[PDB]
């Protein structure tokens, strides 16, 4: 019965704000509190605050006091979380959860935790604008031959924002493919590489091509990777 | 505040063994206010244990928590394939604080990496930028060492590396270090090599290529 559906992903500039919704249903909304937890990419969970769906009292973490403002709409059973003056390190996945650690009526300590969670809201704070990726081939040769196995890939360089999807031979070559997580360059743009190990005997006959898709920039690139000489 | 410290940051155990995850607190935490959470890769956290020792609804019997005061321990009697994830401990005795998290890794036999190197494409060279990629394919454990040497000169502060998640098939890792240089600086030197050091290698492997050949 209990479901928590959050708003879609957000991309904001530094200094702006973002409001994330948390639609609750299936339980008496004003009987449980709502807690908010964010998780930076690669880092752990970080508690943000707690709000009573009854009286509206809030208990924010000291790190976010002054920038966060949590509100609930009892008529729509929706919890909100607004974070103002966004900085680059605010880029994280923001979760909401039905709280059973503090009473929503009298603030008493409860024997429980965050039972039901939301799907999370990825908020990306960066001063970069939308840019299409430049796909460069990682051509194989004798240097990329460990026995009978050869390696070749594509370099999805300079793009914003996440994500990008890379497939090989229209998705027909999936075994032995490694699409590495994108690294955030100093220029604010992302960059990753997707490689695939193939038999060295098939470098001259077979045709290998990566299909890079970037929806924010509407960029679809089909770069053919050929062994160079 | 009450700081929760989880050790170790990564626990490498084979599927079937018993796992014990510690959660030490800076102060005495009430047993009724300590919770454990599980977060599978790419999913929201899930409440495992509440009140130090009581498990939540829909949690298998292999999960169990114990401890009081400052020392707490989450125990998995038999590690299942789906049980390999990150686990956080949480306290709400004073305010609310999560732990650092403990990633339960699949322990595998040592596997040496297959090292590959890719010269920068001429398409990228036409834009005034050269990117050299060193590929470390399928290796265990995750810890490795990649050094970029350009004409025997060690490169530092001009390369970014990325590691994949533990492969769902062979429980291995892959690394991709990208050395980025300008077209001018790239054409000033000849030999480009990345030296890979790993436990599965008796000696560090060096894959090189001379520019223009
Ligand atoms: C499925 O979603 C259900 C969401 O709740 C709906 C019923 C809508 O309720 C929302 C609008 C709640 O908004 C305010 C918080 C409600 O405040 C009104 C004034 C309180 O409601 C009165 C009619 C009765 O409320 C009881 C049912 C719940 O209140 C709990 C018990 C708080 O108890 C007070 C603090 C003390 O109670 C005295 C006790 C000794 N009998």
């Amino acid at each position: 019965q209990v479901q928590l559906v959050q708003s879609g992903a957000e991309v904001k500039k530094p200094g702006a704000s973002v409001k994330v919704s948390c639609k609750a249903s299936g339980y008496p909304f004003t009987s449980y509190g709502i807690s908010w937890v964010r998780q930076a990419p690669g880092q752990g969970l970080e508690w943000m605050g707690w709000i009573s769906t009854y009286n509206g009292n809030t208990n924010y973490a000291q790190k976010f006091q002054g920038r966060v403002t949590m509100t609930t709409d009892t008529s729509t059973t929706t919890g909100y979380m607004e974070l103002r003056r966004l900085r680059s390190d605010d880029t994280a996945v923001y979760y909401c959860a039905r709280d059973y650690t503090r009473g929503a009526w009298f603030g008493e300590s409860l024997i429980g935790g965050f039972d039901n969670w939301g799907q999370g809201t990825l908020v990306t704070v960066s001063s970069a604008s939308t840019k299409g990726p430049s796909v460069f081939p990682l051509a194989p040769s004798s240097k990329s031959t460990s026995g009978g196995t050869a390696a070749l890939g594509c370099l999805v360089k300079d793009y914003f924002p996440e994500p990008v999807t890379v497939s090989w031979n229209s998705g027909a070559l999936t075994s032995g493919v490694h699409t590495f997580p994108a690294v955030l360059q100093s220029s604010g743009l992302y960059s990753l590489s997707s490689v695939v190990t193939v038999p060295s005997s098939s470098l001259g006959t077979q045709t290998y091509i990566c299909n890079v898709n970037h929806k924010p920039s509407n960029t679809k690139v089909d770069k053919k990777v050929e062994p160079k000489s | 505040e009450i700081v929760l410290t989880q050790s170790p940051g990564t626990l490498s155990l084979s599927p079937g063994e018993r796992a014990t995850l510690s959660c030490r607190a800076s102060q005495t935490v009430s047993s009724t206010s300590l919770a454990w959470y599980q977060q599978k890769p790419g999913q929201a956290p899930r409440l495992l244990i509440y009140g130090a020792s009581s498990r939540a609804t829909g949690i298998p019997d292999r999960f169990s928590g114990s401890g009081s005061g400052t020392d707490f321990t989450l125990t998995i009697s038999r590690l299942e394939p789906e049980d390999f994830a990150v686990y956080y401990c949480q306290q709400h005795d004073t305010s609310l604080t999560f732990g650092g998290g403990t990633k339960v890794e699949i322990k595998r036999t040592v596997a040496a990496p297959s090292v590959f190197i890719f010269p920068p494409s001429d398409e990228q060279l036409k834009s005034g930028t050269a990117s050299v990629v060193c590929l470390l394919n399928n290796f265990y454990p995750r810890e490795a060492k990649v050094q970029w040497k350009v004409d025997n000169a060690l490169q530092s502060g001009n390369s970014q590396e990325s590691v994949t998640e533990q492969d769902s098939k062979d429980s291995t890792y892959s690394l991709s270090s990208t050395l980025t240089l300008s077209k001018a600086d790239y054409e000033k030197h000849k030999v480009y090599a990345c030296e890979v050091t790993h436990q599965g290698l008796s000696s560090p492997v060096t894959k090189s290529f001379n520019r223009g050949e």
